[PDB]
């Protein structure tokens, strides 16, 4: 096996040219489609923004406009997916992970529209979804799409273009390249034995799309938080203890979201009209309080800047969060299109904040600014419930740009992961492929 | 890195006066900025800080609104009100950048400082009169003279002799108060070969009343 | 709040030798920092972190300890060494610096050149009279001195002021002044101005006769 | 499917233990790095002194920076030819082995050979890096801590030889994710699946940063301050540069490999031709670490006064020349010390070449030659090692530049697909190949 | 974010002046500053630009030293020497910011522009003279009043109406050039049950000489 | 350098209509720029990169074309869009500018208010004797200033002065100054305003009497 070894490192990284060219159409497909996806949400936000004005006064009416519209898209939605393509329903990222793994179907035939125009409305009803899950099915059904329509033979070329498609599907929601690659290559990519997944062609496919993406979305971050102050050395092991507290909830939180899976079944009992209308029902609940206390609603983007300057109270940040771990489970935990990455920033941040403002007080000695705890526990949630440290950690310095505090992030992400594995917690994005998994074979 | 605060002077007893602190030579954001003032002979104590947003500023144990400290980034300038001034706050005040290694926290570069003088005495210029020896006094290897700088109020006085350029042997002795006044005197020694054959000068200024006086040390007749 | 104290006070030594001032806190410090004050200038930061030497510091400068005892040290103290060194701590919040260490270049004794002077013409044109009396450059600073009015000792109206170490020479200078009025100082003849230091124990007489 | 099912409710669960030992592992790995930092500085600092001591006569100082880099090279190469030949040149070759159970890690040999045997090549001012001697001495530490506590099993095996490594290039480049990147994009059995704990990487890289941190806080490695922007419509010029750095790659490689070959043939595998060759060699360092100290040393000094644009158009394509000639000399005689570092400082002064033609080319993108000093500087490190994720993320890390990601990423993927289709190899594994293969011929 | 230029006026053919542009509301590092010029009556031409680290500094095809663009980063502002002035120079001159969508740039935001006149003519202060209606004003709903700006030189004036709180009903009309000086007036129509009861000033304010005159129009008695 | 000229070099619209204007190129451009440069204000970026839209331009304006020839149009004109428009490529260093097309606004006739002024007191303390008259606010453009002193047509040293087309009625303005010596006024004692306008056939008149 060493002559073996020889005969292999001297043909390492020879990726066929076919496999990386179509790489570059898939990235350039996805983003393009992401930047729709990107724009359609943002459009019909906007159109429910609309029709609030119309009905400016008469209080009620406008309370009631708000909860129909985002009813309405929320029906629609869940609707789209138990109607057409049920693979498609909440995050995607399950489904796409397990594509990987052979273990599971990539009916992009279905899907493609379905998420799409599923997420449309689950998104644009402001409902507590990110745009990832979406965009990185969508992005990985794009690439099973142009593996058949190009007929292109092989493992490599399966595997390859399927995560390419999950990379410059996440790459093109958060504008971060290095966090779509490094996604696949911590996350994605089949965890127990060795694969063809060429890296080479799946960032071809993550540029593509981060080009598609900064080609409409120039000139404007996701989340603009300034140059942050800096981290001392002494400060570190504060970072440490908001880890632990991370780490302790990320399971719990994996608890809340897997049973409110369960017991969101029974209200529906797979029934698709119990089911559109217990989703319309949240959809609805979501654009009403997209009016009455925003901060609980929506992608959660809007909160992390406002959080991160430290312009929320102690008292507005815990109402924050415990909200938003409702909306966040009610709208997830219910099978919507939609992933859930993102409302996981938000969350991470608000909480950070929360510990920064403590640090705060107690250890004036240590100049400390909440802001940097909030950067901090931004990808730590995504270190505690999805278990991808390295992808969570990438992911923020990618949009906050405070490359100041990688330490701090490291400290706390690390915290978390080794926290949550202690307290018997799973890697979210496993334990709902395990259970999807379990259940097929549980009826037979 | 310069930090150039002004603003210290003479007010009275329950008055109050505004400190300021101009920046130059780094970004003045990003940093620290801390007052911190010296009772005079005796130690460095802490007023407070203000961040670079100026949304935490720390005072030393002190009441309610005695100090106020801001910053204006904009003009690069740190700010200290002191309100209800009394003679305790008779000290001199340096601006300080803010810093650290580990991470316990330093007074990174000081300032020259300012001097605030709380005393409800007023302002009157000195009475500068020279101090020749007498008819008594044998003329040795070096040869004495001096001025008195007496009854002035607030400090300082700057005295300089021959127009400065008489910087060797020069003895310009610490003020004393007596009745809201203060008292000085300055001693030059010449060589015996360097008087009265040679004009020896005294300048005298004190800044505080307007005054600038030139006294001649004239040999006793 | 913590309370940082000190020890050496005021401490002389001469060039080239091994200068060593204690900062010993009330309570528990980690980290301290050190700031040379010379005369008349800008406290700078000396030592930093219990022991680092900042940029442009020589060598010969260390300082160390723990806990509640830190100390700064000289090996082979030089003439631009003798100042006052504060200590400070920002372990525990609110900072506190130390009372100061005055370290003071210490020299072969110097008897004092004494000066007597009678009350200017032009002072004397408004009532008062000064009877301005030097004693320059001296070592050590300790000096004992005793008017003379008409053979007789005087008390009051004096004053004495020292000037602080010189860097010409690192002696001092105290001058004593004794004011009258013009009536108080015109029924009088013999004026004395007498030094007592420790470079004799016979004092320096200097005096002057109004007649 | 039943055995998937059993695997993902059982994923990401690290033993306790290794967990625990790979935490100490860095602690050493990193103090390590920090001492053989400082040991290096030291004797460069030594160096630096003797010149002063003959600062007048001319010839004299011209030899005394010789004798002093000869000897101490002399010294490496010795340490390395008597008692852990496995210890030289790079050292990653070794460790990569290592992890393919191919290699064996003779830690009571190397850790001591490669440390002060490095110390000396380093300390003389050759064109060698730091991450070689602290990434096999990384390794080696992680294996010595597996020995000495007698830890069984293939993941303890591969897991503490890996954060070793990764700990290693950590504290080498102030590079936390730059070393977790290495391991698993270039580091880890390439063809098969492996038994390595990324989260126990990661708190091996915390704990060998934790440790640099505490001896070199408020220096940072390289600084070029923040840049400008670069707009879409410029894109392209980073494609360009990286195809030119994707033809060139390869072709280095064929220099740094041939040279290996043309210097074995000056000693033919004898102790006492090798050590004065490599004294004659680490002289010429400390010659020319004072008569041109842009073609000698680390590299790291003239990044950013080439990132500024000080440097003139001629003064870049000569130091370009002289590095080649000096970074081959130095690396491929087998001299302890990385290759990773003159790499960076070979890419930036090409970058910064591309650049200045760029700047007046095109006045109308408004460019700062400078990006593309920035853009050029992993791009040797994607063409010729092909390690490209690693070589971004190591320039992103010490340079601070995001918002110049983009021409980053395009210059080096162009490099690492045109080092593909011009036959080249990546450069660590090439290596591997090579002594591989010639211990069974 | 705003670029307020002075440094204009009047300039006597062949020799030179320094324009200055002051800059506040954005990093005034980060951005490439231009200059632009209008001569009167006519369209836009680009003088130069210059980076942020003033390594990079293109000018328009024009001469030796002809014109000259600095920047004083730390006082976030842009210069710009003109040497050897002919009378093509005379024009107004703004400073912009420079910016890039896809990357073909454009001027972002727009200063207001200082005015140079190169002309061998003297500066002079105009003389303002209150227009009121005659005693028979036939006062209807709204009076119109106004201002007589005459005998000033160079270009330009700025007329406003109490500090300018009265905005609407207000024309200032360009100047005419006769005999080598300007006259201009502006006018002014409020409601008649507001005039002569309430206070009504005409602010003119001639820059280039630095004169304000205040003249309040007072009823033809 | 590109030499940029732009369609109709003045134009005139009424509100309601669409309306193009054109930008032309010497060579190839790509991605053009627009600024809007409305009476007596310094110009603002309109829209940029051949089609987008700066931020705070209504959604009226739209822009396209490519190589040679450029356009910017208002689907739907406004009164307020009265300006002159630059077109500016810097796709080829160095930037150029386009001639400026100068929109007018067409609007409904608007007859002139006439105000008519007295030299002023102070201004015969300097033997001037400006005599003004204001005609505001009318449409069209074309008026015909006439002054009559004592009944007899003067027409020496009679200034006019016309502001631009105002940016919200749409309407002219126009002052006319009778300039004279102080006796040359004061030899004299009815001074009228004489306007005629497309408004009106015979004339408006405003006068006033020295005495
Ligand atoms: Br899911
Ligand atoms: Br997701
Ligand atoms: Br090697
Ligand atoms: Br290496």
């Amino acid at each position: 096996r060493r002559r073996q070894l020889i005969r292999q490192l001297l043909e390492r990284d020879k990726t066929p040219l076919a496999i990386l060219f179509m790489a570059a159409v898939v990235g350039t497909l996805v983003g393009l489609a992401a930047v729709a996806f990107d724009k359609g949400v943002a459009w019909l936000q906007n159109q429910r923004m609309g029709a609030l004005v119309h009905t400016a006064d008469n209080y009620p009416l406008l309370l009631t406009v708000a909860f129909l519209c985002s009813a309405v898209l929320a029906m629609f939605g869940y609707f789209l997916v138990r109607k057409y393509a049920p693979e498609a329903g909440g995050s995607g990222i399950p489904e796409i992970e397990g594509a990987l793994e052979d273990q599971r179907p990539v009916r992009w035939w279905r899907v493609l529209p379905v998420k799409f125009f599923g997420g449309l409305g689950t998104l644009g009803g402001g409902m507590v979804l990110g745009r990832e899950g979406p965009t990185v099915q969508i992005g990985g059904n794009i690439g099973r799409m142009v593996l058949d329509i190009f007929r292109l033979k092989g493992d490599e070329a399966r595997h390859t273009l399927l995560a390419t498609g999950a990379a410059a599907g996440l790459a093109a929601a958060f504008n971060a390249p290095l966090a779509g690659i490094l996604f696949i290559i911590e996350e994605m990519r089949p965890q127990f034995r060795y694969t063809l997944i060429s890296i080479k062609a799946v960032f071809i496919g993550v540029i593509m799309s981060t080009i598609m993406y900064r080609i409409f979305n120039h000139e404007v971050a996701l989340i603009d938080v300034g140059k942050l102050s800096d981290a001392p050395l002494n400060t570190l092991w504060l970072y440490l203890i908001l880890g632990i507290i991370f780490g302790i909830f990320g399971p719990i939180f994996n608890k809340w979201v897997l049973g409110m899976q369960d017991l969101l079944h029974r209200v529906h009992g797979g029934n698709i009209t119990k089911w559109v209308l217990m989703g319309g029902a949240i959809g609805g609940l979501c654009g009403l309080l997209g009016f009455v206390a925003p901060a609980t609603s929506g992608g959660g983007f809007n909160l992390i800047p406002i959080a991160t300057a430290g312009n929320f109270s102690m008292g507005m940040l815990v109402f924050i969060f415990v909200a938003r771990v409702i909306t966040t489970l009610l709208c997830f935990s219910s099978g919507a299109p939609g992933g859930i990455f993102a409302p996981m920033l938000a969350l991470g941040t608000v909480l950070g904040t929360a510990f920064g403002m403590v640090a705060v007080e107690l250890f004036p000695q240590y100049h400390l600014e909440a802001g940097t705890f909030a950067i901090a526990g931004m990808g730590a949630l995504l270190a505690a419930s999805i278990r991808a440290p390295l992808t969570g950690i990438i992911l923020v310095l990618e949009m906050t740009d405070n490359y100041q505090l990688i330490l701090p992030m490291i400290i706390t992400g690390l915290g978390a992961t080794l926290l949550a594995q202690f307290t018997g917690g799973k890697p979210l994005f496993s334990a709902i492929l395990a259970r999807t998994l379990a259940k097929q074979e549980a009826e037979q | 890195v310069r930090l150039l605060e002004s603003g210290g002077g003479l007010v009275q007893p329950g008055g109050s006066l505004k400190l300021s602190c101009a920046a130059s030579g780094f970004d003045y954001s990003r940093y620290w900025m801390s007052w911190v003032r010296q009772a005079p002979g005796k130690g460095l104590k802490w007023i407070g800080e203000i961040n670079p947003v100026s949304s935490t500023i720390n005072y030393t144990p002190s009441l309610k609104d005695k100090f106020i400290i801001s910053r204006d980034n904009a003009k690069d300038t740190l700010y200290l009100q002191i309100s209800k001034v009394r003679s305790e706050d008779t000290a001199l005040y340096y601006c300080a950048r803010l810093y650290y290694g580990y991470g316990y926290w330093y007074f990174d570069v000081w300032g020259a400082g300012t001097t605030v003088t709380v005393s409800s005495a007023k302002t009157t210029p000195p009475s500068v009169y020279p101090l020749a020896p007498g008819s008594a006094a044998a003329a040795a290897s070096m040869v004495t003279l001096g001025c008195l700088v007496k009854g002035y109020f607030p400090e300082p006085v700057t005295v300089t002799w021959n127009s400065g350029s008489l910087a060797a042997g020069v003895h310009t002795f610490p003020a004393v108060l007596q009745a809201a006044l203060y008292t000085l005197s300055s001693s030059v020694t010449v060589p015996s070969s360097s008087w009265p054959s040679e004009t020896v000068t005294c300048n005298v200024a004190h800044p505080a009343s307007s005054t600038k006086v030139d006294k001649k040390i004239v040999p006793r007749a | 709040d913590i309370v940082l104290t000190q020890s050496p006070a005021i401490m002389s030594a001469a060039p080239g030798d091994k200068v060593t001032m204690t900062c010993s806190a009330s309570s528990s410090v980690s980290y301290i920092h050190w700031y040379q004050q010379k005369s008349g200038t800008s406290p700078k930061r000396w030592i930093y972190d219990t022991s680092k030497l900042t940029s442009g510091v020589p060598v010969r400068f260390s300082g160390s300890g723990s806990g509640t005892s830190y100390s700064l040290t000289i090996n082979t103290m030089e003439a631009e060494d003798a100042a006052t060194y504060y200590c400070q701590q920002w372990s525990s919040h609110p900072q506190t610096f130390g009372g100061g260490t005055k370290l003071e270049i210490l020299r072969a004794d110097a008897a004092p050149t004494v000066s007597i002077f009678p009350p200017s013409s032009e002072q004397l044109t408004s009532g008062g009279a000064s009877v301005v009396c030097f004693l320059n450059n001296f070592y050590p600073k300790d000096i004992n001195v005793k008017w003379k009015i008409d053979g007789s000792e005087r008390q009051n109206g004096v004053l004495n002021s020292w000037t602080d170490q010189d860097s010409k020479d690192s002696t001092y200078s105290m001058s004593s002044t004794l004011t009258l009025t013009k009536d108080e100082y015109e029924r009088h003849n013999s004026y004395t101005c007498e030094a007592t230091h420790k470079t004799s124990t016979s004092p320096i007489v200097k005096s002057f006769n109004r007649a």
